[PDB]
């Protein structure tokens, strides 16, 4: 209802308004959550605690990147109701680690506080590369950045056997002289020593005493219980039983079509601040290309996509930030690629936030609608001001004195 | 540079030689590390001498 | 060479000045941005410096062309073009007033990969 | 540079052919071996470069030449191509070129050569 | 995360500007150099510059 009159019933053009990008600050205090609680229940369908949409399940489709766990009753409503809402916490995220490419793979493992070692990161490269080939013989091209899975533990196993003792032909200290090396992913191994000689060398290996403390710390990633939702842990069997073949699952509970949920919270407070850019970057690739391929099939049979996708993103001022440091570059990468391009395949992104005059401006100039609450700052107010299409006379001095 | 890579590597050293418990030794850790041998550490470093004799290796 | 340039944009304040600089006429619509306002008005000759006030109250379909090819500056409405030029943009409203519609979720995980990989 | 079956390489011009595997370092006398100026300074770039031929929805640049029918194209593949994008091969008056599919860390690349061209 | 600032200082104009504009509530004393009252006046809220001219006068 209009703020003057509250008689008059105030309402926009729907289609113009959720196929774009809308930009959507303010500042505490002014009900900001509170705005896109309200304006979320109105397109879902939620009012005064009821579903209108009780006989039949309308096609409402969002996503939220929560770091809070401060909207979820924002939506859990009695049961009796029928509205589902797929909740994915921590705990019950599964991500899979082998769908990830080069850049978060090197960050995720390879990436310490220290300065690497020289032919540390071509050698996980490429016992990541070869554990993929081993595993999946069927697929004709395996590469890096092939999303196919393999097996972290097999990998630790190959660096593990850093300890080469007997060559600078193979001269391996395992049985007496055997030749194939794809045992080495198979078991620790034990070698001997290096005070012996034969008719070929019988000295250190080329690697030998450099992987150490990469040992250590990777390691110490294997066995790391917040980093739970990559399934890192194979050694375990509910890990290891999602597979190539099982890429299917592992996407409907983003999609919420496991449970038919035209709500679906991705709940990331547990998330370490290491791995939250990889997990952003992840899962926006993934939902890119997914729209991608499903809109580029539908132009055989001369139509486009059917179920559009709708992607809030709460306080996105950390992951996208106007200025920062390498740690969030594949977050920015990946909202980057859904904010340029989406309106074709049927994408669009709310960014919500608290401070815009933070956010990387490569993705707050693509928003066509916005919504700004109150402003305290000044530069927010300049930089709101500036950002919208129109301001004249009227929109440029009422950010201060709103209410 | 070559001052900041050296004392944060002799840092990182003497925390995990005196830390062997924790893993995630970083230099931010707030573990205890000794700044005589720190300061002995660089002493070293700018006063040592490599052998290049033929036969052993250089150390 | 036979080369020449003309611009189409939302925001001229964005473009670089390298070329907006450049444009000898110009086609000036409803403008909205006070930023663009005053880009405009600083790049128009002196002659229509006056009548560039107008530009936030273009009406639908009505043009002012300013520069050395018209003898004066002038509004021009344009007749609607035939066939109209169309996007086959998505619009997400009325998709969201259906059911759910399944995508059978198999054959675009198959378009995933072309062959293997 | 010392291969690892011993072949010492003359003429570095057989890496365009194929990858070839060397020998390792060495401190001792008969077989001394040091790494060379390169050697190891590469592995990021490499991985980017991979990761830029592997892509699928950069076909139009037409960079898997390896185990595609790409090698066609020469330097005899030619003018035939640029009366394309000017529309001679049709006798096409406009010259529409339209980019919504091209993602978009490669617009700014096509639109510079298509506009040097 | 339960921890505020209730900053103080002299010369507005010299703390950096990027803390005082996260107050949200002020104590405004006397204020007798011209650029600390400029940049408290431009910082306060919009209800308040009308009635702020009374800095230099407060005793």
């Amino acid at each position: 209802n209009l703020a003057q009159n509250e008689e008059v019933s105030f309402t926009l053009d729907g289609d113009k308004f959720f196929s774009k990008h809308v930009a959507v600050v303010g500042s505490t205090g002014s009900g900001k959550s509170c705005a896109v609680a309200k304006i979320l229940q109105n397109v879902v369908g939620i009012n005064d605690a009821r579903n209108i949409n009780k006989s039949d399940k309308k096609n409402s489709h969002i996503i939220i990147f929560d770091i809070h766990s401060e909207y979820k009753s924002a939506f859990e409503i009695d049961k009796n109701e029928d509205f589902n809402l797929n909740y994915l916490d921590v705990e019950k995220l599964k991500l899979p680690y082998w769908l990830m490419n080069s850049e978060e793979l090197e960050t995720l493992f390879i990436e310490s506080n220290e300065q690497n070692s020289h032919n540390q990161v071509s050698q996980f490269k490429r016992a990541v590369v070869l554990n993929k080939e081993k595993y999946n013989p069927e697929f004709k091209k395996i590469t890096y950045d092939s999303p196919v899975y393999f097996n972290i533990n097999e990998v630790f196993n190959y660096i593990y056997n850093l300890n080469e003792e007997v060559i600078n032909l193979p001269k391996l200290s395992n049985g007496e002289l055997v030749e194939n090396r794809q045992i080495y992913f198979n078991e620790k191994l034990e070698f001997t020593s290096s005070n012996t000689s034969k008719a070929t060398k019988a000295s250190n290996g080329p690697f030998n005493g450099e992987f150490n403390r990469f040992l250590s710390r990777f390691e110490t990633k294997l066995t790391d219980k917040r980093l739970e939702f990559l399934l890192l842990n194979q050694d375990v069997e509910e890990n290891s039983k999602y597979r190539t073949e099982h890429f299917e699952d592992i996407l409907k509970q983003f999609m919420g079509y496991l449970d038919r949920s035209n709500v679906s919270i991705i709940d990331l407070s547990g998330i370490p601040f290491e791995v939250l850019s990889i997990t952003i970057s992840l899962i926006s690739r993934l939902i890119f290309d997914f729209a991608f391929h499903y809109s580029k099939l539908q132009h055989q049979k001369d139509e486009l996509n059917d179920i559009p996708f709708m992607i809030v993103c709460e306080e996105a001022h950390n992951y996208i930030p106007r200025t920062g440091g390498i740690e969030f570059k594949a977050a920015k990468k990946s909202i980057e690629r859904i904010a340029k391009e989406g309106r074709k395949y049927g994408l669009s992104l709310m960014v919500v936030s608290q401070r815009p005059s933070e956010v990387s401006d490569t993705i707050l100039s693509q928003c066509n609608n916005f919504i700004n609450l109150r402003l305290t700052n000044i530069n927010d107010q300049n930089y709101i001001k500036n950002l919208l299409p129109d301001n004249s006379r009227s929109i440029s001095e009422i950010l201060p004195t709103l209410g | 540079h070559n001052q900041v890579s050296q004392f944060k590597r002799a840092v990182v050293l003497n925390k995990e030689k005196y830390n062997p418990e924790f893993k995630k030794i970083t230099y931010d850790s707030p573990v205890y590390f000794n700044i005589n041998e720190v300061f002995n550490y660089i002493y070293n470093l700018n006063e040592e001498v490599i052998n290049k004799i033929e036969g052993e290796p250089s150390l | 060479y036979g080369l020449s340039l003309m611009v189409v944009s939302q925001r001229p304040s964005e473009v670089s000045d390298t070329i907006l600089s450049q444009c000898n006429n110009f086609i000036n619509l409803r403008l909205t941005n006070i930023n663009d306002q005053n880009y405009i008005k600083n790049l128009l000759p002196d002659n229509s410096r006056s009548i560039s006030e107008i530009l936030p109250t273009l009406g639908a379909g009505e043009c002012l062309v300013v520069g050395d090819s018209t003898p004066i500056p002038s509004i021009v409405k344009l007749e609607l073009p035939n066939p109209e030029p169309r996007s086959q943009s998505i619009k997400f409203h009325k998709k969201w007033s259906e059911s759910w519609r399944t995508p059978s979720f198999e054959e675009v995980i198959m378009r995933w990969r072309k062959e293997n990989g």
